[PDB]
RNA sequence: ACCACGAUCAAAAGGGACAAGCAUCAAGCACGCAGCAAUGCAGCUCAAAACGCUUAGCCUAGCCACACCCCCACGGGAAACAGCAGU
């Protein structure tokens, strides 16, 4: 991209990172519903 | 209006004792008995005398909106007629847009001129849009 | 003001003779009448045979309506297009509400002793 | 001190004069991409008062910071026309000028 | 067809433009539990009693139409005190329009 | 100088010229027609450039 | 004093400006004149063929 | 100073400058000018991003905003620790 270009289009813009399953917070306190096993 | 059809073609039109000469080698020297290239050459010629300082000096901008001009007048002479014919009115468009190049320039330069070019052309100078 | 111009925003997304009888449009359009009035003077024209059409009109808030079981003697035994009007005002409380207003307002119509003939029917 | 306007001096170029004795002036000035650090044209429109309405689309005029605002948006007046349209007259040597070639040489006087 | 028993007959001109809603309607929710009431205006009014746990109430109606919580204790004394007037926005016109 | 206005114009006079406007409204004209850059640096730093002892004051 | 060393500088570009000039005068008064001789000539033959 | 000349400090007012995302927000709809006024002109912003929605205290010797809610607080809801300790 030429300078003209990347003046107009300006500085790189990050997306905003993906919350994961904890949104964000590094525990979370739930209730069991059920216990099962996953092959 | 078009010059007469009497009127002596530009080449035939300052040579010596024109005037002592039989009505039939008039006739066979007028615009009657040309095709319409040296009657638009006669208008570019009357239009050069009565607009531009010197009529000699045909490089100027003054002298190629003149010619753009008559040249545009054929081209609407002509689609009078061949209301189909595609490369005529892409020739029309495009002079027109030239001319108007060549007004926006001579506007820009010269004012004096650009208006006496817009007063004996008729031409209506008309500033583009902005959108 | 304010009310103004969003009518005006409304308006958009929709998007001495002519002044008395503009007049006239408007008092005209805005005429009323009651129920039994109704059926005493104008079901006379409407129950006149021939063919016709009935785009009758309900307001989607105002639900269920008294009106609809009165319609078989009020227009008589002819065809019948319900237009449930004043639908972006009321909110989407979930995907396809549209279509569950749509089916109450057939089940409404079934309550009533109205024929319900959607679509191709026949010969 | 001797004015409430920021802007003092300013030269533009004439884009309007649809206004009864007022010319929308566009000004440019150069910008620094803190990025780049190029230097780019940024665009202000003023508005300047004329009273004598002597100006034409296309004109580089010079305006002056009145001492207050006359008008909401008029601040300034036209103490001069640097460039006229298609009149220049070359302030080096005082001939007018039709681009870049002269329309009267200089030895003429 | 003229609707009989309908409130738009008895509000004003202006009662009837505040009251009919122009915009769309945006919910209003309240969790409300037994001995608790409801006043949507001056015209209408929910109390919640006996109820073997809360419930959540949610209100449709023009934006403009003032909601409000009480009491059952105090929602008489509120009503009487203001009917009318501004906290009920509908209808208006002080205590000479409630007396008629 | 960032806060003086720069502003440029292209083909306009037969001869390139500098011009300063003044707070006072005076014009300073300066013809830079055959002259090298570093020449016309020199010139206006010469005429309207603080000089270096002003410099070392502020 | 700063103003009047510019003016001073002003008046001596100028100075070479009119030496520049009159030289330039001269070398184009002398290639117009060779031009117009060939004009001339072409002139007189289109005009006598016309004849 | 205290008599103010005026310095320091700093409101209101005029001019300028001043975050991020989204154009699947492209038109805004009176946003301008001239005249002592009467009134006249039809103008003003905008793809160099107007108008709009969403997000966030900021440019930290500190600054801005708020002080239960109704932006505000005559009035009303209603009975207030976003002062310290504490629950
Ligand atoms: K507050
Ligand atoms: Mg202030
Ligand atoms: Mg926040
Ligand atoms: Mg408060
Ligand atoms: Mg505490
Ligand atoms: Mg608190």
């Amino acid at each position: 991209a030429t300078l003209n270009q990347m003046h107009r289009l300006g500085p790189p813009k990050r997306p905003p990172r993906k919350l994961g399953p904890t949104e964000g917070r590094p525990q979370l306190k739930g209730v069991v519903l059920c216990t099962f096993t996953r092959k | 209006d078009d010059p007469p059809p009497s009127t002596l073609l530009k080449d035939y039109q300052n040579v010596p004792g024109i005037e002592k000469v039989d009505d039939v080698v008039k006739r066979l020297l007028s615009l009657e008995m040309a095709n319409k290239k040296e009657m638009l050459k006669i208008k570019q010629e009357q239009f050069m005398k009565k607009i531009v300082a010197n009529p000699e000096d045909t490089r100027s901008l003054e002298a190629r909106i003149i010619a753009l001009s008559v040249k545009i007048r054929s081209y609407e002479e002509h689609l009078e007629k061949h209301r189909k014919d595609k490369a005529h009115k892409r020739y029309l468009l495009m002079s027109i847009d030239q001319r108007k190049k060549m007004l926006k320039n001579l506007r820009n330069t010269n004012y004096d001129v650009f208006e006496k070019i817009c007063w004996g052309l008729g031409i209506e100078y008309t500033f583009p849009p902005l959108y | 003001e304010e009310r103004q111009r969003q009518q005006r925003r409304e308006e958009r997304r929709q998007q001495c003779q002519r002044c008395w009888l503009l007049s006239h449009h408007r008092r005209a359009l805005r005429l009323q009448v009651s129920r039994e009035q109704y059926l005493e003077l104008v079901s006379a024209a409407l129950r006149r045979p021939g063919p016709s059409l009935v785009l009758y009109m309900v307001d989607l808030l105002d639900l269920p309506d008294a009106l609809l079981p009165d319609l078989p003697a009020l227009v008589g035994p002819k065809q019948l297009i319900v237009l449930g009007n004043k639908v972006d005002l009321l909110p989407q409380d979930a995907p396809g509400y549209r279509q569950r207003l749509r089916e109450r307002l057939w089940e409404d119509c079934a309550r009533a002793g109205l024929l319900l003939a959607p679509g191709h029917q026949g010969p | 001190v001797r004015s409430s306007v920021h802007a003092r001096w300013i030269v533009g170029k004439v884009i309007g004069t649809k206004m009864q004795k007022t010319a929308k002036v566009r000004v440019t000035r150069l910008v620094l991409d803190p990025y780049l650090l190029k230097y780019f044209n940024k665009r202000k429109t003023y508005f300047a008062h004329d009273a004598l309405q002597q100006c034409t689309v296309g004109d580089i005029v010079l305006l002056r910071a009145l001492p207050v605002p006359r008008a909401k948006h008029v601040k300034h007046e036209l103490a001069e026309i640097v460039f006229k349209v298609g009149k220049v007259i070359d302030p080096v040597t005082g001939k007018p000028c039709a681009g870049t070639t002269y329309l009267e040489s200089p030895l003429s006087s | 067809i003229t609707k009989e028993n309908c409130i738009l007959n008895l509000l004003t001109e202006k009662e009837v433009n505040i009251v009919l809603p122009t915009q769309s309607i945006v919910p209003r929710t309240f969790v409300l539990k037994p001995g608790m009431v409801l006043f949507l205006g001056a015209i209408g009014r929910i109390d919640f009693l006996q109820g073997n746990q809360s419930a959540w109430f949610t209100v449709v109606a023009s934006n403009i139409l003032p909601v409000h919580i009480t009491s059952l204790d105090r929602a008489d004394a509120l009503y009487q005190k203001h009917a009318g007037h501004t906290l009920l926005q509908i209808p208006m016109g002080g205590k000479e329009r409630m007396a008629g | 100088n960032p806060w003086v206005q720069i502003m440029m114009f292209k083909n306009m006079t037969p001869s390139p010229f500098l011009r300063f406007y003044l707070d006072s409204g005076e014009q300073v004209l300066v013809d830079v027609e055959t002259k090298s850059n570093k020449e016309i640096m020199e010139h206006i730093r010469k005429i309207l450039g603080k000089n270096e002892e002003t410099l070392r004051e502020e | 004093e700063l103003m009047a060393w510019n003016q001073a500088e002003n008046r001596r570009l100028h100075e070479l400006r009119i030496a520049r000039l009159r030289q330039e005068e001269r070398e184009q008064e002398q290639r117009q004149a060779l031009e117009q001789a060939r004009k001339a000539e072409e002139v007189q033959a289109w005009a006598q063929r016309k004849e």
